[PDB]
RNA sequence: AGACAACACUGACUAGGAUAGCUGGUUUUCUGCGAAACCUAUAAUAGUAGGCAAUUUAAGUAACAUCUUAGUAGGUACAGA
RNA sequence: UUAUCGGUGAGUAUGUAGACUCGGAAUGACAAAGAUGAAUCUUGAAUAAUCAGACAUAGAAUGAUAAGGUUGUAUGUCAAAAGGGAAACAGCCCAGAACAAGAGUUAAGGUUCCAAAAUUAUUAUUAAGUGAAAUAAAGAAAGUUUUUAUAUAAGUCGACAAGAAGAUGGGCUUGGAAGCAGCCAUAAUUUAAAGAUCUCGUAACAGAGCACUUGUUAAAUCUUAAAAGCAU
RNA sequence: AACAAAGCACUUUGCAAAAAGACGAUAAGUCUAAGUAUUGAGUGUGAUUUCAUGUAACGAUACAACAGCUGUCUCUAUGAUUGACUCAGUGAAAUUGGAA
RNA sequence: CAGUCGCGUAAGCGGGGCAUAGGAUCACAAGAUACAAAAAGGAAAGAUCUUGGAUUUUUGGAAAAGCUACGCUAGGGAUAACAGGCUAAUUUGCGCAAGAGUGUACAAAAUGAGUGCGCGGUUUGGCACCUCGAUGUCGGCUUGACUAAUCCUCAUGGAUGCAGAAACUAUGUAGGGUACGACUGUUCGUCGAUUAAAAAGUUACAUGAGCUGGGUUAAAUACGUCGUGAGACAGUAUGGUU
């Protein structure tokens, strides 16, 4: 299939479920793994549809058309949303998780405008992320030598 | 809804003073039981588990005394006075990073 | 015209012989204890029966509840690919 | 011959999870011994009511991540529970009413007045009556404070004066394209500096600014930006 | 606009002991009928015209147009009586948990 | 445990199947049992044990179609005809943010794809705390009160796309106005001719112990459609104690 249309059966109905809420120190999906810049969902955890992610991609392509770039998608719509029968494909995203990635012979300011315009089409609040910055454990970035064990330590004061 | 449960989202300076004193009162009970046994060279598994994974009132941050973790809130935080029987229940630790 | 047959007519009036898992009501004081709205069966779901189980007061208790210490069953949160 | 299409092999590569769980809690469950405890347990005999529950908190199913919606689970309250607090209040926060007395001792909650008790101390922020016991959002901005960097008598910052060369009207292009319709190039050179050109302008030139460069005035904690707190 | 209706059509009835039809806890028996196929009963249609449909006449049926008419209205005013209102006489009712 | 059979050198295993998906009694029928035998001897009909035939499939086990708008009684109001209450999917209700694009040029004079963040309670809905004046939930009349998202009148910013005039867009502002008639059962609507203009919404259709009955419900009758039929219909037409 694709990242917007999985190779699943539409007839088999799924339960609503809930996006992943890591309460044990996980940092999965919070760092840029392939591209140079990324688009992070920094406020809350949602369920994005395949129509909202396709418009976000179209937005970036429209702004960066005629230029050399490589866009990676770090999410897949493998959740069938049934609105009373099948309605559309969606994806559950946790907080502070990367949505897109980009790399190419572009100016950083030109990419900010692309991801900025894509943060309006998608639901929620998004943040421009570079490669090499620390991960996010919950809603706390592990910066200034902060580790995942200091957030688990009861003594913090 | 229509039934009004008028619960403010934040606590007053008078409730906070009693929350501080209630956390500091549970520390004296665990410090009295922990020292009473040490004199006899004895220990309990629940007294050693508490001191390990729970902080004292002087080691807690203000946001850990007056707030708890609620996954359904915008910033994953909720007033601690919203917890059932919060005045007679222990709640000091929240998931890391939240 | 389901029209009229003397207050009444989709079958009058009067006397004799009913039921109602439904509704309403059930009258003095003091004292002790004190529920449930769950499961099973039912032409059953507004009912009922058997349990669980409230009460009375006798015989029993290595009773029951809680904690400590050692042990046991089972795969959730989390975490991971 | 392809950083084209699909497929295969490898990866201790990235993510995804009701029917994936190699790892793996707490909780709860079973039973043994000891201890404590308010008889709370079992049996015998006798013998009931009840069988649309409601809300709260957590976590789900369902709905539309709507409902004071519907449906499980865990815990409690109400039901059948008065009293204090939540302005008023079945379900929330405290606490279980046999009757009196007491500036008695406390819980939740409060202490300027209504109204019992602080106009009680310490450090900051806010100027909006924001707020003060039911948080409207994204967002905007010489509001303001703090922190982290940072410019500075080698004159910061603002303003003011002038300059901003040449090959060159770059090539192509078009009726015309001369920095400025578009296409492609845009290594150099010379200067205090100066993009084959950022905003105007011309039919096309011309022409006016900018980036950039010098000087004048002038700051002795007084420059600029970012993030955070509280306001608009 | 429904029922009836005159007209029309169809089925049935031969009367020899009971014509058919209706009635009779159920019969004798009665109506039919002191009738006899042009009689009686039942059924549908609904004069006539053309064979469902078109006219004359008729309708406290329904509807439209045209003319007149007017307080229906623009837009109400005034006048009259009887109530309403006050005094004397007589004297109800539904209703009502208790009411500052 | 007793009875007595199979396999195995033996130990031993065997009361079907690797596990989890096949209902009694009554009646009836076939074997055994030797219990009782309505005076007595027998018997019949009974009793015990084994077994059989069951969409006993409503599978703890009735031989079983509808209509009532003419309905009756006892109740509940598990919301059913309404209104109020909660929600806001949807809407003929709006705002803001962003800006693909249109505008000869030039994003923001005007215009604004697919979207995001929201307010609000008007339309069509969801729910069901709640039995009550309803299925067009609403129309007309009388009489209002309030709101402001403005049709007219008053002040005003923008408009290479403001010369003037007209018109456009937006900001203030609800004081007073927003009429009349025809055709449409109605508001939906449509048109005629005037007018500075002939804008909207909330108030239980605001208002029937104020009026109307256009409605809100009947029984009559005809036609149409559906049904074997009684009847039904968000049908059609006339009539019908407010
Ligand atoms: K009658
Ligand atoms: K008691
Ligand atoms: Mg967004
Ligand atoms: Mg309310
Ligand atoms: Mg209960
Ligand atoms: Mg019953
Ligand atoms: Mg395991
Ligand atoms: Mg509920
Ligand atoms: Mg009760
Ligand atoms: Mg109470
Ligand atoms: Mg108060
Ligand atoms: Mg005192
Ligand atoms: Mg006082
Ligand atoms: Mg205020
Ligand atoms: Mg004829
Ligand atoms: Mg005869
Ligand atoms: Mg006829
Ligand atoms: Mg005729
Ligand atoms: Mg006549
Ligand atoms: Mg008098
Ligand atoms: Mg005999
Ligand atoms: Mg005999
Ligand atoms: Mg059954
Ligand atoms: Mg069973
Ligand atoms: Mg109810
Ligand atoms: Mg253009
Ligand atoms: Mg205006
Ligand atoms: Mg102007
Ligand atoms: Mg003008
Ligand atoms: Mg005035
Ligand atoms: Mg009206
Ligand atoms: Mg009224
Ligand atoms: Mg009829
Ligand atoms: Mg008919
Ligand atoms: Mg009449």
């Amino acid at each position: 299939g694709s990242w917007l249309e999985p190779n699943l059966n539409r007839k088999k109905k799924m339960m609503k479920g809930r996006p992943r809420v890591p309460t044990g120190g996980s940092t999965k999906g919070t760092t840029v793994v392939w591209g140079d810049y990324g688009l992070r969902m920094r406020d809350h955890h949602r369920r994005i549809s395949a129509q909202q992610l396709k418009l976000a991609e179209d937005t970036i392509k429209q702004r960066l058309r005629g230029q050399k770039y490589r866009l990676y998608k770090r999410v897949a719509c493998n959740v069938g949303v049934y609105v009373s029968s099948f309605d559309h494909w969606a994806t559950r995203v946790a907080v502070n998780q990367i949505i897109f990635e980009i790399r190419g012979q572009l100016h950083e300011q030109v990419i900010r405008d692309a991801f900025r315009l894509a943060g309006h089409k998608l639901p929620g609040l998004y943040e421009f992320v570079k490669k090499g910055d620390p991960p996010v454990v919950g809603i706390t970035k592990l910066e200034d030598g902060l580790t995942v064990e200091d957030l688990k330590n009861p003594r913090k004061k | 809804g229509g039934l009004l449960w008028k619960i403010p989202w934040r606590m007053s300076k008078f409730q906070k003073l009693r929350q501080r004193r209630r956390l500091r009162a549970v520390d004296n009970v665990v410090a009295t039981i922990e020292n009473a046994l040490a004199k006899k060279g004895e220990t309990v598994k629940a007294v050693e588990r508490w001191r390990a994974e729970m902080p004292t009132e002087a080691e807690m941050l203000p946001k850990d005394k007056y707030t708890i973790f609620d996954r359904k809130e915008k910033r994953y935080r909720k007033g601690i006075h919203k917890l059932p029987k919060w005045t007679r229940v222990s709640q000091r630790v929240n998931p890391p990073g939240y």
